[PDB]
């Protein structure tokens, strides 16, 4: 017996790696999982570093991350690195998700990968907002400060979580503290937690655009799928270095290179572009505890989306009318998106509640519909096929 | 000669073959350095400190 | 909201540096740091400059020394207590003209005047709105009128601006001779400024060239191998033999 | 839980069936799953109990077929084309072979669940 | 300041009240806003009074 | 070892719980042998054209509508809150 | 430098009806002022004019300011 098949971490290293039975058609929309594990791992990799000139402290904060920019040696590449990649995670989380709703990859056997993977996704969430709200800038104190406050909505211990949280009565050095620890603290949990998404994954195997069985034509991992992502490894790397060589503050608002005064009042409280949807679908109910309620929905629904889908067949390759609505939702997320970042005024109010509307009847009213429909004409269409 | 005799050499065993590639590195980075030493500095002229020294402080 | 309380949009110009390679213009970088130390030293404070950064970009090492001898700071504890002042060295940073916030907002009416040291990565603009605020001050139309204290300025979010008229003509001898309109000299201010925010523009803008060529290299020559080593599977043939029973 | 589908209250009204017939082959041809070759049923999912025991039951000349037919549809859909418009899957050919094997396996399993609950009402 | 958060000056203002000179408003003496760039009144905290002597907080 | 495992759908080499096969021929070359970059271009160019010709519709509706709504409203928004607008 | 240009451009002809409105404006609101009241402000049309005219005159000078 060959020794990679024999010593138990070689083994544990081939059945995962070199010698992994997979679908022989999978195209180019399948190789963003080890894209976001590189991802992952450069933005541990260089935190790590970025943690070693960073005082967490409310009064000495911003002085510290200018030291890190124009005086340690190469610490602007860390800084504009660090946030790049975070944002860069985003986008492929994004595209992960897209192509696991398009190809309708979670209707079993890979449903448990599904949870693990939405998990994953709050958790990516949490950390994120915990990470930027670090450098002590003005929108990030003043984000803070409106988003931390969402914990009043529970109703006995309301108002009173928001005073541990805070650890004090307002934003200051304990609040920085607790959150760079915990920013310090998740991302280890959640490379555990992508550690049993793929444990989850490898006992059922991946799917193919298709959607029928490739238990027939398998082809083994290396080296037919070890080079297919080394293109757009590459890719990646050009398109993170570009960004970050070239236009470091090109993500990034104007209201970040000022030091947060807790007197001046900004124009606009909005977060980063990419919580910028669920912050818009906050502010669309008039209620308060009803948007806190609705916007937790707004990922928490992608739970219920097995059991609701009512498809003899797997997969939108096959399904016009899928094809066309997933297209519809998505613009209808770019443009919840961009109501998001704009002001509050007369008519982005009422697009911001129309999209609102649709998103929340995308997941409810219009998939049963439309895929009983289309069930429906072609078994009355094949039922009528030798007459 | 012909094309063997390269194969022969450096890609005929491993051992042979991570030696070459890491000399090829080694002078491809002086190389490239070079490079773009040379453009950048054709690319500004009369726009650095070093070419802009006897405007401002030879007269004193 | 109303075009009124959220100002004019900023005009467009084209600057040295805002090109693929190019660097900054370091004559306009030392003019508009004597434009700066010779107008806006008095009031806005630039507490994020050493004295050791210009040397080796707008000034020679024994220039720098010699300009930084003059200032007066104050040091650390003497033998017995006591606090006492000291000519200036090399690794000090410029001095602010006022000890604190409030001495500011006394002095200055009520207002306070901002850092320079990131502002123009921090304003909706960048260049384009420092030099249009600079140089678009004009009197007020008709039917608007300024309370004393406050002047006409339609770039300024509300239109009404806590300054005065900072650069006039002539108002800077430069060394190299370029007459000091009120164009040039907010240009050169500008210019300086940008650098203050961002002192890592070359070698960023120097590197990112070389490793872009690499990577772009390194992917052209991925996309060959990938489909040389597919090949045998691109271009199989399946063939159906009936199995008669 | 299991495709749903309001095929048979249509059929139930003549009207309804010829006014829906030219919308129902617009759809199919739409739906272009023919253009690789294939039939409606080998796109059913197999992955419960029911399709499992279901596709150890038919005749083992339709098994072949559909194991050719299946592995001629992924070596095409590897290279991203499709057959010439001569060898489509013509309507003819394209017949419900799946549906009652799996009828008859959930009538076992739903007669033996009903035996399963049961009450002595006296 | 509830416009952009300065200080204002009291015992002046048209409205006989407090008065911010950064951006030209005045706060009436009951405190509220009557014009100006500023939206809202002034906020009150939450003071408890004990004989002379009142803590804030 | 054993363990006594579950049961699942993937199995490993030699044993991939599929269906008996009989009768499938497959030929196939050697990479050293065959020739990369040749007929990439045109099948590539044939294969762009057919799926810009058969799925477009289903991507050009959606986008297109949200892209005109979104013109109209910054349009409109931007002429309420000015002078005429407000009247 | 700045200031002439941009008044010949504010003069010239590629700015025009924008000059035509200020002009409007500025009779009106001068009337409206000079009667007592105090209700209307056209700082819109300020803007344009000013628009026009920066956009006119400042690409012209700032190639000659070295
Ligand atoms: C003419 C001559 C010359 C023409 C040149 C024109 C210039 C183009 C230059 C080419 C550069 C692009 C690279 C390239 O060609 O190779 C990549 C790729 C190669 O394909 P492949 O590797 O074989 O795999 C894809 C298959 O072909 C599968 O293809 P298919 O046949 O199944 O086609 C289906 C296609 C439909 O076809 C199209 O749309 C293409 C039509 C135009 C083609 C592109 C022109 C622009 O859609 C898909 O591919 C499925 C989309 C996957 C879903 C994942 C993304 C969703 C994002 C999620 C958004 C947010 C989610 C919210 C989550 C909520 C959480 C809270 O080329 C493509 O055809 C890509 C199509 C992707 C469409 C993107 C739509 C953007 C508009
Ligand atoms: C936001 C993200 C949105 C999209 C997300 C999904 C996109 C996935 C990433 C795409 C990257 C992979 C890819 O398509 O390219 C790999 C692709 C290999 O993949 P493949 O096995 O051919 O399968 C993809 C086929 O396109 C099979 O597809 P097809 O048969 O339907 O053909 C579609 C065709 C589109 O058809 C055409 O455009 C007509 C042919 C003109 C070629 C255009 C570029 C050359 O696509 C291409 O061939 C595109 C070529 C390069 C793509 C540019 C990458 C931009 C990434 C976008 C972000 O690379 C090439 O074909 C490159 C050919 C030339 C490279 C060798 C150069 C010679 C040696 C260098 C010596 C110098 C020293
Ligand atoms: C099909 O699925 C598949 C995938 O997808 C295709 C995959 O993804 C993978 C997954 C493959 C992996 C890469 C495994 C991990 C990936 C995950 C599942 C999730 C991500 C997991 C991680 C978080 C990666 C782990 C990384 C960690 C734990 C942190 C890393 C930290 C560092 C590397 C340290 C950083 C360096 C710093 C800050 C300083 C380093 C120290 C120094 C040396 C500095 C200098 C100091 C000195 C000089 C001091 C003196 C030194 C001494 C004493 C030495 C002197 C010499 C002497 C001899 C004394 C698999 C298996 C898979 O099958
Ligand atoms: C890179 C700079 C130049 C660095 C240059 C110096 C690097 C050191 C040089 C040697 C490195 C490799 C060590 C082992 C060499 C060797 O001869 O191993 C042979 C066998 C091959 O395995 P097998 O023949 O197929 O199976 C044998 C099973 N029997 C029959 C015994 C029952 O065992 C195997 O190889 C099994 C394959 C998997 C186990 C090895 C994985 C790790 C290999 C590399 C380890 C060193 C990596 C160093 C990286 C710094
Ligand atoms: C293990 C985690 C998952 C993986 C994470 C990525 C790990 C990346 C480093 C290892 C990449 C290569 C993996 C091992 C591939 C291998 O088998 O190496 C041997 C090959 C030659 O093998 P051959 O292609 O079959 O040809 C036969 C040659 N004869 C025998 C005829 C002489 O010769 C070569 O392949 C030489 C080219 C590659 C060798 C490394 C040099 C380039 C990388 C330098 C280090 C930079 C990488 C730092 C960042 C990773
Ligand atoms: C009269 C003292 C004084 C002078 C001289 C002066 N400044 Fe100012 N500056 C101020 C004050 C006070 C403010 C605050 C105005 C406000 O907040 O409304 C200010 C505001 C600014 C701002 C902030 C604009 C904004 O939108 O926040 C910039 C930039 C600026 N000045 C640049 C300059 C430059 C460049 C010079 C030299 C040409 C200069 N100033 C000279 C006192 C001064
Ligand atoms: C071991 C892992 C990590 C460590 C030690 C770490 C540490 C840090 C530190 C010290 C900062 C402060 C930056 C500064 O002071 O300028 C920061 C910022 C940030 N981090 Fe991380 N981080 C880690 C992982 C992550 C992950 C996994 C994400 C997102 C998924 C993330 C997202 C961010 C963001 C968005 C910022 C703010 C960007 C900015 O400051 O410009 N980080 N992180
Ligand atoms: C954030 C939301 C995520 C969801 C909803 C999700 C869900 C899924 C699903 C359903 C699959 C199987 C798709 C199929 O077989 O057709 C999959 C595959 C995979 N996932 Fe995730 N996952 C998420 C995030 C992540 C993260 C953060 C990582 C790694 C850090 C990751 C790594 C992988 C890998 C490596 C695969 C297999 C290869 C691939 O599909 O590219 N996923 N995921
Ligand atoms: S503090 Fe803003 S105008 Fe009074």
């Amino acid at each position: 017996m060959k020794i990679l098949k024999s010593n138990p971490f070689l083994a544990l290293a081939n059945n995962y790696m070199i010698d992994a039975p997979e679908p022989s058609n999978i195209s180019y929309f399948w190789n963003f999982g080890s894209l976001l594990a590189c991802v992952l791992v450069i933005q541990i990799v260089i935190g790590i570093l970025l943690a070693c000139f960073y005082i967490p402290n409310m009064d000495l904060a911003f002085l510290s991350v200018e030291r890190i920019v124009r005086d340690v040696n190469y610490g602007f590449l860390l800084r504009a690195f660090h946030a790049n990649g975070a944002s860069f995670f985003f986008i492929f989380l994004y595209l992960h998700i897209g192509r696991g709703l398009y190809y309708g990859s979670y209707k079993y056997p890979r449903t448990m990968t599904w949870n693990i993977g939405v998990i994953i996704f709050l958790l990516t969430i949490i950390t994120a907002f915990l990470g930027y709200c670090l450098p002590a800038n003005q929108m990030s104190f003043w984000g803070a400060t409106v988003i931390t406050n969402l914990l009043s909505a529970v109703p006995f211990i309301g108002d009173d979580l928001v005073h541990l949280l805070w650890g004090g009565f307002s934003v200051s050095n304990p609040t920085l503290n607790r959150f760079f620890s915990l920013h310090y603290l998740m991302p280890f949990v959640i490379a555990a937690l992508s550690v049993m998404h793929l444990i989850a994954l490898h006992t059922n195997g991946s799917s193919n655009p298709l959607g029928v069985t490739a238990n027939m034509d398998r082809i083994p991992m290396n080296p037919y799928y070890l080079i297919k992502d080394l293109i757009t490894i590459f890719i990646f790397l050009i398109g993170i270095n570009y960004m970050a060589f070239y236009n470091p503050y090109g993500f990034m608002e104007p209201d970040c290179a000022l030091p947060a005064d807790p007197l001046k009042t900004p124009m606009s409280i909005v977060p980063e572009w990419y919580l910028l949807p669920f912050y818009a679908i906050l502010r669309a109910i008039p209620n308060f505890q009803l948007g806190v309620i609705a916007m937790l929905l707004s990922i928490l629904v992608l739970l219920l989306l097995p059991l609701l889908d009512f498809s003899a067949i797997r997969g939108n390759s096959f399904n016009p009318f899928g094809k066309f609505f997933f297209w519809t939702f998505v613009a209808d997320f770019v443009i919840l998106a961009w109501i998001g970042g704009s002001h509050p005024e007369n008519v982005f109010i009422t697009i911001g509640a129309i999209a609102t509307i649709f998103y929340f009847s995308y997941f409810f009213i219009l998939i049963p519909v439309y895929t009983i429909l289309g069930n429906t004409l072609i078994d009355l269409n094949l039922s009528s096929i030798k007459r | 000669m012909a094309s063997s005799t390269i194969y022969n050499i450096f890609f005929r065993r491993n051992s042979s073959f991570y030696a070459t590639i890491f000399v090829s590195a080694f002078f491809a980075k002086i190389g490239f350095d070079v490079f773009t030493d040379s453009v950048w500095k054709r690319a500004n002229a009369g726009l650095t400190w070093d070419e802009v020294k006897p405007r401002f402080l030879n007269k004193d | 909201g109303t075009p009124k309380e959220e100002g004019l949009h900023f005009i467009q110009h084209d600057w040295p540096q805002s090109k693929v390679l190019s660097g900054f213009d370091h004559a306009s970088l030392r003019r508009g740091f004597q434009v700066y130390r010779e107008v806006c030293s008095a009031c806005h404070s630039l507490n994020l400059i050493a004295w050791r950064h210009l040397v080796g970009v707008t000034h020679t090492a024994d220039e720098a020394k010699q300009m930084a001898s003059e200032v007066e700071y104050e040091d650390g504890p003497d033998d017995e207590g006591n606090m006492f002042k000291r000519p200036g060295k090399l690794s000090d940073f410029l001095p602010p003209p006022y000890p604190n916030v409030e001495a500011a907002r006394a002095s200055n009416n009520g207002a306070a005047p901002p850092d320079l040291s990131c502002v123009v990565r921090g304003r909706h603009g960048g260049q384009d709105y420092i030099y249009s605020l600079l140089t678009g001050y004009t009197e007020p139309p008709a039917g608007v009128e300024v309370p004393d204290g406050m002047n006409f300025n339609p770039f300024f979010p509300g239109t009404q601006i806590a300054m005065a008229r900072p650069l006039f003509d002539d108002a800077v001898e430069f060394e190299d001779g370029t007459p000091a309109t009120t164009a040039q000299a907010a240009k050169d201010v500008v210019n300086f400024l940008h650098w203050a925010s961002e002192p890592e523009l070359d070698i960023r803008k120097k590197m990112g060239f070389q490793v872009i060529t690499v990577l772009t290299i390194l992917t052209a020559l991925s996309m060959w191998y990938k489909r040389f080593k597919w090949t045998p599977i691109k271009n199989r043939k399946i063939f159906y033999q009936r199995p008669i029973k | 839980m299991k495709p749903v589908s309001l095929a048979k209250y249509i059929q139930k009204s003549p009207f309804l069936t010829k006014l829906l017939l030219p919308i129902s082959n617009a759809y199919v041809h739409l739906s272009g799953y023919r253009k690789y070759g294939l039939r409606y049923d080998d796109l059913m999912l197999e992955e419960n109990d029911d399709t499992q025991k279901a596709l150890s039951r038919l005749p083992k000349m339709e098994s072949y077929d559909r194991v050719y037919r299946i592995r001629r549809a992924m070596q095409l859909s590897i290279e991203n084309k499709i057959l010439p418009k001569s060898e489509w899957t013509k309507p003819e050919e394209d017949y419900h072979y799946l549906r009652p094997v799996l009828a008859e396996v959930i009538a076992e399993r739903k007669e033996r669940e009903a035996f399963d609950a049961l009450i002595v009402k006296k | 300041c509830t416009h952009l958060g300065c200080v204002p000056i009291g015992e002046a203002g048209d409205y006989g009240g407090w008065f911010c000179p950064c951006h030209g408003s005045h706060y009436d003496i009951s405190g509220r806003i009557r014009r100006g760039p500023a939206p809202l009144n002034l906020a009150i905290p939450a003071y408890t009074f004990e004989g002379s002597k009142i803590i804030i907080g | 070892g054993g363990a006594a495992g579950g049961k699942t759908y993937l199995g490993w080499w030699g044993h991939l719980g599929g269906p008996k096969q009989k009768g499938i021929i497959t030929y196939s070359l050697s990479p050293f042998q065959q020739r990369p970059m040749a007929g990439f271009f045109k099948t590539s160019t044939q294969n762009m054209f057919r799926r810009v010709m058969t799925e477009g519709l289903y991507v050009a509706i959606p986008f297109g509508i949200a892209y005109y709504i979104y013109c109209w409203g910054k349009e409109r928004n931007e002429f309420l809150n000015s002078k005429h607008g407000r009247h | 430098p700045l200031e002439k240009m941009t008044q010949e451009c504010m003069d010239a002809p590629d700015c025009k009806e924008v000059k035509h409105h200020f002009e409007e404006c500025t009779a009106r609101v001068t009337k409206k002022v000079e009667q007592g009241d105090k209700s209307e402000d056209c700082i819109e049309e300020f803007f344009h004019l000013y628009h026009c005219a920066r956009d006119c005159a400042d690409p012209k000078v700032f190639k000659v300011l070295v």
